[PDB]
């Protein structure tokens, strides 16, 4: 569908070089988001750019979004698109359980954001959103850590890590050499340091440009400030200081 | 859909509303002083053939009984916007306040209905500009003119049309903060004197004033709280009794 | 859109349930007509309305009704009035009124005497709230309409001056009286204006703050 | 019920009183009267989209004979990817 | 017609944003006790009414403004929805409806408006400004792809980049409104294209505390007291 | 049954409520409504409001103040009235104002009428409490005065109506949000 | 929250007064005009947000406050939409023109029939009592003490003498620069 495959030369049908390829060429351009679960729990974690010498800290939003006590939702690509994209789960979200009894399941948050992405993909000259997300959380009544991706074409999957925007292969290479599917990280702080990292090799500064979330079983939602990750950034520096000193020569 | 119609071209500039103001700079002239005691608003009437009866052929228009309007471009857009204005004026605010709205409410509103003409598939933008002009208790006397943009804009004077950057030209060298509405007339008449196409007198010239109050024109009498219409559009004799001391 | 019934079945537990539904005020009181030489009187014991300069009208049941429907219908006549330009016909007033009352069923109470001076000549209607419809040289509604009645047709005679409409005006509302209570007339003629007549005939503890 | 006699009546006032219209001039002037006015109305409302203005429009008061005509309901009336998605379909 | 550009970029977005470009500049400052607002006007009309009661400034609430740069006839929509809505959380919640929830509203708006076919955009960047407990004096920027921001001190339309970099070296935390007037004045006449400011050129607005312990109040200010803060300030085109 | 009363002390506000579902929503970390009448329209009433609070405390990540809450919650029971035979319904609003360290209480009427309280009830109440009440009540009650003032309150309605009422769920707002207070 | 009560209105020589019964007021005000509304709690609560809306949003268009003739037609053209179920109120709207200076008082039915007495307004249940009492004190032209002082006098002749430990009345005086809220107890 790409490249060097050319029958008698060729010719294009309705297919391939199409609406939803630029929207994926969007959302490769904004920040890189990461997602680690761990054995209880779930860690997301994104790129700022480092903030303008005039912009205000203390009301600029926190790049992941909570849609729900047990939903966090972060993305890479069009932000203006992302706030009407976590405004439709987190409406959607509420009145599940308004009608059903019941908090929406992390498999029902994600294949309707998704699922309303696909709709915006399949007609009309009304367009794909720019935009790819992490879901990440519990379902109620459960300790598994649940970590999904969707991409503007509407499809989307489940990862025990992943990323998404610039820069993303260094990650995901990085990811697939410190993460090990059989024995994840066992606490919420190996878990963190994990994606500090991770997100250490790709950011542009240092402990400003990186903002975790950490997802816990039963609601326990907790944002990370900027004290606690300098905190982990100066001890992940700790250890490569004492890794180079503990050269053998 | 690929559906909609003035579009941003690349250098950012609209377009087919570029092309609107070409259909408004192409029509017969009209214009409107505003002075210290009423307002004046003006234009002549071409003739499609020397047995139309002009008479029938209103340019300038009551919209309430303290605003006037007048056009340049395209008349029947301007029939249709009238009629729109008017019952804008009734439904939106004297049928809530029990009085008639502002000249900058009912601007507003005729804005409004310009804009969403842009803004759409299926319709071209108006090919018309129009003069609004009026008095209200607490703004005073006012003129404002509106584009097929929906852009409104408060003026002193202003002109539109063919002669139109003459016009303004001659509006800039003869306003002054004192006039008045008889001076106002005198400068008005003046300036379509030189705009004019054909012949120049009261059955060719429109011209319209919010003035005082007439309490003639009220058409019954009792209730002197009702002050009586301050929009009056000029007699033909008259128009030929000041186009005699010109 | 329009008139509303949002709290229809709210006040239809309050009046039940012991709630006073506040009183419609109603000018049940004496109207009058009077088809004179060369125009038309009206009158009334606030009460007589315009729907342009050369027709008006008094109202009669539900004030606000009677108000709302006369300030309604001079609006469409003003704007029909500007879209035609023609001055308005007593006919097309009266079509609008009682076509504008028949879509309300009679819900709105207003019951009406018509009367105006247009370019065919001078013209007397009335309407009750159902949108059904008179016509005559006098008409009278309201609870004095019998004896005012009488007294129209005890002395109305063709060729009727001015004066002498305005004293049999004056007579059949005074022959409906032994709110309201002294005479406001309108007077329509062919060539002129119509002419409006009002009334024809240490203590305590105190504590003080200072507001905008 | 409990509920007003005039409320179902002024609620589809203004449909039935044109699909009231329509059937008249299909009698006095053939079906191809109503489908003229019909396909006028159409190509009027499908081409006239703007999710912050819903006050009418123009040439839909020129067509339906209301341009110097008031009821109360024109003095009393009564989101834009929820109306987005309704002018295209779900 | 809102299709991407084949980089995943919206073309008519980036119209709109050369639009803006050129219309006209605003700056923003937000003091330790009030906000300051000032707009530059270029009046090449002689016969237009200065002392009319806003162009570039206007109202959303008692607690809220804007300044405009881009098309006043799509602004003017915004405007009126905001003004809906600020009204219409009072009337629900009982209390003055916080910034960040309307400068949002009008960002959920103009997305909308870059994502239908049918719909051009809207050619307008705003600069809000207001008080509410939630956070207290907030400055936030708006632009026509539905993007907004929170600021300290900035500028949009035309000379952006230049007002930036006045702004970003003469700012200061813990500076007061006056310090705030003083400031947005002088960058304006270090960023203007007409040769000096004045005040038909200027308009200008606070956003202060006043002396009242339960008051805040939104001067847009009438050309007299402009005049003042001109001849206050050293830019003084005094006699 | 379904009884609601309320003390608000100097630094809490005590909604008590009938035991039976709890018939009281937490809102937020520091509001609580008590509610009482036709018991379908009601208890889906409080739903509706509790899932319009989560979503502007979700959508804000913010607490709605006291005030904000019972003018909604009024708002959207007169609005519900509107193509309706009033049900009866009465809500009774408890909450803690951390912007002014403050305990609020509000009582709504089926006609949707706020009234701002020091103390109130509803449901299955005579003078005999609102005397009992106004007698003891304070502007600067502790909470364990109020405590006991409601056992005093419970204890005058057992003694008037001696039919079994299983006793009352009681709840505090304050400081530390809600707490659940057990009480016989 | 207690349904009813009454309201009063009153002219003097350039200003005007709202006397009502506490013990909430029935007396909102939107910039310089005053609205006093009795009958249903619910209902005075619904019409102090609706007109709080509409003139607010009055104030942001029209880059001036609402006169109290103004206010009129906006409460009687409200109320009026209400037809087929109304507010159970009677709005008492007051002030004192800022461009005339000519004192202002007006009174509306649940539909909004405008009177305009020119000296004295009443409304709520058993309003013939305190008209009685008003017609009997009411003279032209007062001073705004003199003012203050007859409209006090009827609300307290006029109150329930056998209640008066239960009393409370709020009377705002209305002037063209000024206004003072007296409250008023025994």
């Amino acid at each position: 569908m790409s490249g060097y495959d050319r029958a008698l030369s060729i010719f294009s049908p309705d297919g391939h070089i199409f609406q939803v390829e630029y929207a994926l060429e969007a959302v490769k351009r904004g920040t890189c988001a990461v997602g680690v679960k761990g054995k209880n729990c779930v860690v997301l974690g994104c790129e700022r750019r480092s903030t303008l010498k005039l912009q205000d800290t203390r009301i600029t939003p926190s790049k992941v979004s909570k849609i729900d006590s047990h939903v966090v939702l972060s993305f890479s690509g069009l932000n203006a698109d992302s706030r009407i994209l976590i405004e439709k789960a987190r409406v959607e979200a509420q009145s599940h359980r308004l009608t059903l009894e019941d908090p929406v399941t992390v498999e029902y948050l994600t294949r309707y954001v998704a699922g309303v992405q696909q709709r915006y993909t399949q007609s009309g000259g009304v367009r794909p959103f720019g935009v790819s997300t992490l879901i990440a959380g519990f379902d109620p009544r459960d300790d598994e850590p649940k970590l999904y991706q969707t991409e503007p074409s509407g499809i989307y999957s489940s990862w025990s890590a992943q990323t998404i925007g610039r820069n993303s292969k260094t990650v995901r290479e990085f990811l697939e050499k410190n993460y090990d599917r059989k024995e994840p990280p066992a606490t919420v702080e190996e878990c963190v340091k994990l994606t500090v990292r991770s997100l250490l090799e790709v950011v542009q500064t240092g402990a400003k440009n990186i903002e975790i979330t950490v997802v816990k079983p039963d609601s326990d939602i907790v944002a990370l400030s900027s004290e606690e990750i300098n905190q982990y950034v100066t001890q992940i520096e700790q250890e490569k200081q004492e890794q180079q000193e503990q050269d053998k020569k | 859909y690929s559906f909609s119609l003035t579009t941003f071209s690349p250098s950012g500039k609209l377009g087919q509303i570029d092309y609107a103001l070409t259909a408004v700079k192409q029509g017969v002239t009209s214009l409107g002083i505003k002075a210290t005691n009423g307002v004046v608003i003006a234009t002549e009437k071409k003739s499609s053939s020397p047995l139309a009866m002009s008479e029938t052929l209103s340019k300038v228009s009551l919209l309430t009984p303290d605003i006037g309007a007048v056009y340049s471009g395209m008349g029947p857009d301007y029939r249709v916007l009238v009629d729109k204005s008017r019952k804008v004026a009734h439904t939106s605010y004297k049928r809530i306040y029990g009085e008639y709205p502002p000249t900058k409410l009912l601007v507003s509103e005729v804005a409004k209905i310009m804009q969403e003409a842009t803004q759409s598939g299926g319709v071209r933008p108006f090919g018309v500009s129009l003069l609004i002009a009026g008095h209200d208790e607490f703004n005073g006397f006012s003129l404002y003119q509106v584009d097929p943009s929906g852009s409104y804009f408060p003026w002193k004077a202003t002109a539109i049309g063919k002669g139109s950057v003459a016009a303004k030209t001659f509006l800039e060298k003869r306003w002054n903060d004192e006039l008045e509405l008889e001076d106002a007339i005198h400068i008005a008449l003046l300036t379509l004197k030189e705009s004019v196409e054909g012949e120049f007198n009261g059955d060719t010239i429109e011209l319209a004033i919010i003035g005082d109050e007439n309490p003639d024109l009220l058409g019954y009498t009792g209730i002197p709280t009702d002050k009586g219409p301050r929009f009056r559009k000029l007699t033909s004799q008259e128009i030929n009794d000041r186009l005699e001391a010109l | 859109a329009g008139l509303s019934f949002d709290n229809y079945q709210r006040n239809n537990f309050l009046a039940e349930n012991s709630h006073t539904q506040p009183k419609a005020t109603s000018t049940g009181t004496t109207i009058v007509g009077v088809k004179f030489n060369n125009g038309v009187v009206i009158a009334a014991d606030a009460k007589l309305h315009r729907i342009s300069p050369k027709i008006w009208c008094a109202g009669a049941g539900t004030a606000a009704d009677t108000e709302a429907v006369t300030q309604l219908i001079g609006s469409n006549i003003e704007l029909h009035s500007l879209y035609t330009s023609r001055e308005p016909r007593v006919v097309s007033a009266l079509q609008m009124l009682k076509q504008h009352l028949f879509k309300y069923q009679g819900h709105i109470g207003a019951y009406l005497i018509v009367a105006g001076v247009d370019p065919t000549g001078s013209h007397l209607f009335s309407i009750h709230a159902h949108g059904s419809t008179d016509v005559g040289y006098y008409l009278s509604l309201g609870s004095g309409s019998l004896a005012a009645m009488a007294v129209l047709e005890s002395h109305w005679k063709q060729d009727l001056t001015k004066e002498e409409a305005i004293k049999l005006a004056s007579d059949a509302i005074q022959a409906g009286i032994w709110s309201g209570s002294n005479v406001d007339v309108c007077v329509m003629e062919i060539g002129k204006d119509a002419e409006y007549l009002r009334n024809y005939l240490t203590t305590a503890v105190l504590k003080e703050s200072i507001v905008n | 019920n409990d509920r007003h006699p005039l409320e179902s009546t002024l609620k589809n006032w203004e449909t039935t009183q044109r699909q009231r219209q329509m059937e008249q001039y299909r009698q006095i002037f053939g079906i191809a009267e109503p489908m003229k006015r019909t396909m006028e109305m159409e190509i009027v409302n499908r081409t006239d989209f703007n999710p912050l203005s819903t006050n009418g429009s123009i040439h839909r008061d020129i067509l339906l004979n209301k341009e110097c005509s008031i009821d109360w309901e024109d003095v009393y009336p009564g989101d834009v990817h929820s109306k987005i998605e309704k002018q295209l379909g779900i | 017609t809102t299709i991407f550009s084949p980089e995943g970029r919206l073309y008519q977005v980036e119209y709109a944003l050369e639009s803006i470009s050129h219309a006209g500049t605003a700056i923003g400052i937000m003091a330790s006790d009030g906000i300051v607002l000032a707009a530059e006007r270029k009046v090449t009309s002689t016969l237009l009414e200065q002392d009319t009661s806003t162009e570039k400034l206007y109202k959303l609430n008692d607690k809220i403004a804007v300044a405009v740069a881009g098309l006043t006839a799509d602004a003017e929509i915004l405007i009126n929805t905001a003004r809906i809505h600020a009204q219409n959380y009072l009337k629900t919640y009982n209390e003055d409806i916080p910034v960040e929830i309307l400068v949002r509203r009008l960002s959920d708006i103009k997305q909308g408006y870059t994502q239908h076919g049918g719909l051009r955009p809207f050619g307008v960047s705003f600069i809000y400004a207001g008080y509410d407990d939630r956070y207290g004096y907030q400055l936030y920027t708006s632009n026509p792809s539905g993007n907004y921001t929170g600021w300290k001190a900035i500028s949009v339309g035309a000379n952006t980049s230049a007002a930036q970099t006045l702004l970003q070296m003469d700012y200061k935390d813990d500076m007061k409104v006056d310090d705030a007037i003083e400031l947005a004045l002088k960058t304006l006449s270090k960023t203007t294209d007409s040769s000096a400011l004045t005040y038909d050129r200027l308009e200008f607005a606070t956003i202060r505390k006043g002396a009242n312990d339960g008051e805040v109040y939104q001067k847009i200010f009438k050309p007299q007291e402009i005049k003042d803060i001109l001849v206050k300030t050293g830019i003084t085109k005094k006699d | 049954m379904d009884i609601i009363l309320g003390i608000r002390v100097q630094d809490s506000v005590i909604l008590a409520s009938s035991k039976a579902d709890d018939k009281t929503r937490q809102l937020s970390p520091h509001t609580l409504m008590s509610f009482a009448g036709e018991a379908g329209d009601t208890v889906q009433f409080a739903e509706y409001i509790q899932a319009n609070i989560q979503l502007y405390s979700i959508r804000e990540d913010y607490e709605l103040s006291p005030q904000a809450v019972s003018s909604f919650v009024r708002q959207e029971l007169a609005k519900s009235i509107r193509s309706r035979r009033p049900y009866q319904v009465n809500v009774l609003i408890g909450g803690y104002d951390k912007k002014k360290n403050k305990p609020e209480l509000y009582q709504i009427d089926y006609l949707g009428t706020k009234v701002e309280l020091p103390y109130g009830a509803h449901g299955y109440s005579g003078f005999y409490t609102f005397s009992l009440l106004d007698h003891h009540y304070r502007p600067d009650m502790t909470t364990e005065e109020g405590l006991d003032l409601l056992k005093l309150c419970v204890q005058e309605l057992e003694k008037r109506m001696p039919m079994d009422f299983k006793g009352v769920i009681v709840k505090i707002v304050d400081k530390d949000g809600i707490r659940q207070v057990d009480d016989f | 929250s207690i349904n009813g009560g009454i309201v009063v209105a009153m002219t003097g020589k350039d200003c005007v007064a709202i006397a009502c019964d506490l013990r909430f007021e029935k007396i909102f005000h939107y910039g310089h005009v005053f609205l006093g509304i009795t009958g249903l709690a619910t209902d005075v609560t619904t019409l102090n947000e609706m007109f709080r809306y509409k003139t607010n949003l009055y104030k942001l268009k029209e880059e001036r406050a609402i006169e109290p003739e103004t206010f009129t037609q906006l409460v009687s053209s409200s109320l009026y939409e209400r037809r087929f179920g109304p507010y159970f109120v009677g709005p008492v709207v007051a002030g004192i023109n800022s461009k005339s200076g000519k004192p202002f008082i007006a009174g509306f039915d649940l539909i909004g029939c405008i009177d305009e007495a020119k000296d004295f307004i009443v409304s709520g249940t058993a309003s013939d009592q305190l008209f009685g009492m008003c017609e009997s004190l009411y003279e032209p032209n007062l001073e705004p003490e003199d003012l203050f002082e007859t409209i006090s006098q009827a609300l307290l002749n006029a109150a329930d003498r056998d209640a008066l430990s239960g009393w409370g009345a709020v009377v705002y005086i209305i002037k063209k620069d000024e206004v003072v809220k007296r409250y008023l107890k025994m």
